[PDB]
């Protein structure tokens, strides 16, 4: 039995009510649990029965639904409610993807770096082109990466940080590496960044032998 | 009007019925059904007083059992069992619901046979006598 | 317009006992959400002694009211009880007893045991149900 | 609480077992039930089995593999992994069922034990200079077996514009990350700044010097 969970993600800011939706093919009557897990933690149960609230709950954490549709509902967002959350068939035992929560601030616009391989990676022959990203709103973004005049590498490494406690920030980080015998037989190094928080996409390029 | 929670029903979450309709439950003795809604109030009503049970209550209920249901049908249905005649189980019940309107009916208890819950045919002719009967309930 | 209902009888879990069958050879009948009395059909000795004390175990003391008095009512309408445990066969009266047994769930076997066990979801097909006991009663 | 002990790192094609010990409750009574996490991924059920090790159910996507007892006598419950892969890595806990409105539901977990499996061993770091308003200078390691490999700078005399992005595989087994301290130019035009990378499972210390161009 099919478990579709919505949204991917959602940003809440202090102070409001939000919405989480969980759809299965079938109907299961009144079989979901609504689970809530912290980075790094055990998840803990939220609710049970899809109606019934756990003993040690916040009396806002609502939920509703019957059939093929569930719904839970917060009410009064608070700091130690900025979690992932988890809706699982109890007949099959069945978990779902998640739904990610986090604070909503106002767009900071990235600011966009890339570097060459350095002379030992060439040593080594293990060329590496970076490029790093810093302060962007919301999470969402797209890269690309292009060699000599024009071209798509397709083969990087991305890595994204967590919100912070002072500022509530992100930032970025893509890594190319290829080998000294293809680096040496191309010339130009670039990556190209597109941006919701960005009024028009960067490309940032370099040319080396 | 008594009303049914999701608790208490299987497949369904609020299917309750009209005052009027259960006001048959303290008149007539013949009915299946009666005998399931004081099973329920006594449940209600026992967990929510007596609190805090010590490993059950069988004085309660042994004592409960002489009280509320009626063990002459239960006897009545055992005896139709035992001498191969479609009998009560106790576990599914058919009623009419008129949905133009709302009115419903008392369930009676569905017919059990060989193990297989006999087709609505086998039975029809009591479900026209039952419409009769809200026909004289129309006017 | 027909349509129909079925009825949960788990939200009597307290304050009624349930009973609900497995196989042919198999019973179960269930007190609160962790104890329980096997009925189980079979063709193996479990004990040897032909005594039944029934009077000392209530005087013991330490034992549970609300599992033997099943049992109770059931031998009004051998045994072995040494440690708290509680084991009643019937061996095959074989009419009484299969009369009985089968008012529960509502040969070539030789014992009829009673037992104690943890509560499971062991009965399949068939929904629990207290009609049983209030007939036996 | 329930402890979690049995986790490590294990090669492709091996076994493991995995405990989990209860304590504060009568075990003997519940049902139980092994969930697995796999990294940046979601939760995944993995096995149940009932209070006599009577009923036990398993997920379909790994059937046949996984063998699930409990010895009600130290309250343990053993869970015995055969022929590990390569996704076979992840974090797993052990969870208490309980049943209510005919339905099933866990209400107690445990800690996490961490099982890795990998064909490598502990290779050395490799720390190299990332050199370039304001500037970001960057300390990259490459090709470092186990993820914990710290990074200061300065004993943590540079407090901010610190970001260290998580560590990422590599198709030989090993992980990289790249720290990034951003400052104005007057930091470099002034002074010369310490990366400090300490792998400690290959005990190794590293002190560089970055090299503004
Ligand atoms: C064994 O038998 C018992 C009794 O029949 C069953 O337990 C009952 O289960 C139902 C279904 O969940 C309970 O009804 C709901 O309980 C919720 C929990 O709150 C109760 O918590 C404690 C018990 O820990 C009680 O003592 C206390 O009085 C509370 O009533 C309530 O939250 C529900 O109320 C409302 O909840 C949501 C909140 O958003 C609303 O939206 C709903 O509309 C609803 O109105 C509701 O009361 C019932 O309380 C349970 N009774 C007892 C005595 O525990 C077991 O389920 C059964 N076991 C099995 C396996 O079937
Ligand atoms: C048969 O049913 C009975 C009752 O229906 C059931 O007994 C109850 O079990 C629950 C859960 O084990 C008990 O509730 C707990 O009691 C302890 C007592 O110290 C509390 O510490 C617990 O609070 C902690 O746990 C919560 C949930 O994990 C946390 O949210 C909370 O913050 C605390 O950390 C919790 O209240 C309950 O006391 C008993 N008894 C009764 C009368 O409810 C029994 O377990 C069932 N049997 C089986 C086999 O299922
Ligand atoms: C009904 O279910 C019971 C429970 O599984 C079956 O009893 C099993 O019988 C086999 C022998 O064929 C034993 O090996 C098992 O140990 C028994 N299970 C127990 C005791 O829990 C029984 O065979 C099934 N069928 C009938 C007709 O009773
Ligand atoms: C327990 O005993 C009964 C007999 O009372 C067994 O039933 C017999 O089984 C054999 C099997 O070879 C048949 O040939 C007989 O016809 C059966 N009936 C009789 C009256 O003998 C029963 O099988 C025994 N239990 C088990 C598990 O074998
Ligand atoms: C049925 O009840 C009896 C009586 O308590 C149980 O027998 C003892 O139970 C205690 C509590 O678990 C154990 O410490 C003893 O070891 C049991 N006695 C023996 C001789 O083993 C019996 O275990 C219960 N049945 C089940 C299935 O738990
Ligand atoms: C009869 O039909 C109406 C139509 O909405 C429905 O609300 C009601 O629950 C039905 N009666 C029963 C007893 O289910
Ligand atoms: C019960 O079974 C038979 C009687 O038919 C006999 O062989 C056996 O010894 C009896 N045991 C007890 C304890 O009565
Ligand atoms: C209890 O049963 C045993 C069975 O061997 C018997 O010896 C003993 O006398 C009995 N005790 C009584 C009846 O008080």
């Amino acid at each position: 039995i099919q478990m579709t969970q919505s949204p991917s993600s959602l940003s809440a800011s202090v102070g409001d009510r939000v919405i989480i939706t969980c759809r299965a093919s079938q109907s299961i009557s009144s079989s979901l649990n609504w689970y809530q897990q912290k980075p790094g933690k055990a998840p803990k149960l939220l609710i049970y029965a899809a109606v019934n609230l756990e003993t040690g709950v916040p009396s806002r954490f609502s939920g509703s639904g019957f059939g093929t549709d569930f719904t839970l509902a917060i009410s009064n967002v608070q700091p130690e409610d900025f979690a992932t959350y988890y809706c699982q068939q109890s007949d099959t035992r069945t978990f779902g993807r998640g739904t990610k929560l986090d604070v909503k601030r106002t767009v900071a616009a990235p600011s966009v770096f890339i570097f060459p391989p350095s002379d030992e990676q060439l040593k080594s022959g293990t060329a590496s082109v970076v490029c790093l990203l810093n302060n962007f709103y919301p999470r969402e973004a797209k890269v690309q990466w292009k060699v000599d005049n024009a071209l798509q590498s397709g083969n990087s490494q991305e890595s994204v940080t967590e919100q912070d406690s002072k500022d509530s920030t992100y930032s970025l980080s893509s890594t190319l590496t290829l080998s000294k015998a293809d680096y040496e037989k191309h010339k130009v190094y670039a990556c190209e960044v597109t941006h919701q928080g960005l009024s028009s996409p960067v490309t940032k390029s370099f040319n080396r032998g | 009007g008594y009303c049914l929670t999701r608790w208490m029903l299987i497949e369904a979450e609020l299917k309750c019925f009209g005052n009027t309709a259960v006001a048959k439950c303290n008149e007539k003795h013949d009915e299946e059904f009666c005998d399931m809604l004081r099973l329920f109030d006594f449940n209600k009503q026992a967990i929510r007083r007596l609190k805090a049970p010590a490993q059950m209550s069988i004085q309660l209920i042994n004592k409960a059992v002489n009280a509320l249901i009626n063990d002459q049908l239960i006897m009545k249905n055992h005896l139709r069992d035992i001498m191969c005649i479609p009998y009560c189980n106790y576990s599914k019940y058919w009623y009419l619901n008129h949905t133009s309107s709302g009115r419903t009916s008392l369930p009676k208890c569905w017919l059990i046979s060989n193990g297989s819950y006999l087709n609505e045919t086998q039975f029809s002719d009591d479900i026209e006598q039952q419409a009769d009967n809200m026909i004289t309930e129309m006017l | 317009e027909l349509q129909t209902l079925e009825l949960n009888m788990e939200t009597l879990n307290m304050t009624m006992p349930l009973s609900c069958t497995k196989n042919s050879s198999h019973h179960y009948i269930r007190v609160g959400n962790e104890t329980g009395l096997e009925l189980t059909l079979t063709n193996t000795s479990i004990i040897n002694h032909k005594f039944c004390n029934l009077s000392d175990a209530h005087k013991k003391n330490l034992y549970d009211h609300a599992l033997m008095s099943i049992i109770s009512t059931f031998h009004l309408s051998s045994c072995d009880f040494n440690g708290g445990k509680i084991s009643v066969q019937y061996n095959l009266v074989a009419n009484g007893v299969l009369q009985t047994f089968m008012r529960m769930a509502w040969t070539s076997y030789q014992y009829l045991i009673i037992q104690n066990t943890t509560w499971e979801d062991h009965c399949q097909f068939s929904r629990p149900s207290p009609i049983g006991y209030l007939g036996l009663l | 609480q329930l402890q979690e002990s049995g986790g490590g790192l294990v090669k492709p094609g091996g076994s493991l077992r995995l405990s989990c010990t209860a304590s504060g409750f009568n075990f003997n009574k519940y049902n139980m039930n092994w969930v697995r996490q796999a990294p940046g991924k979601g939760l995944e059920w993995v096995s149940s089995i009932s209070a006599l090790s009577t009923y036990i159910y398993y997920a379909d996507s790994l059937k046949g593999r996984f063998t699930v007892s409990r010895d009600n006598a130290k309250n343990s419950l053993f869970l015995q992994m055969n022929s590990l892969r390569d996704d076979d890595t992840a974090v797993y806990y052990c969870a208490r069922e309980i049943r209510r409105a005919s339905t099933w539901s866990a209400d107690l977990w445990g800690r996490g034990t961490l099982v890795t499996v990998s064909s490598a061993s502990t290779k050395g770091p490799s720390v190299f200079p990332l050199a370039p308003g304001t500037a970001a200078l960057g300390c990259l390691v490459k090709d470092y077996f186990p993820e914990p490999v710290t990074v200061s700078w300065n004993s943590g005399a540079l407090t901010s514009g610190v970001h260290t992005f998580p560590a990422v595989l590599q198709s030989s087994g090993l992980y990289s990350l790249s720290s990034v301290v951003t400052v104005p130019s007057s930091s470099l035009g002034t002074q010369t700044y310490i990366c400090n990378v300490n792998h400690k499972p290959s005990n190794t210390k590293v002190d560089k010097r970055v090299e503004p161009k």
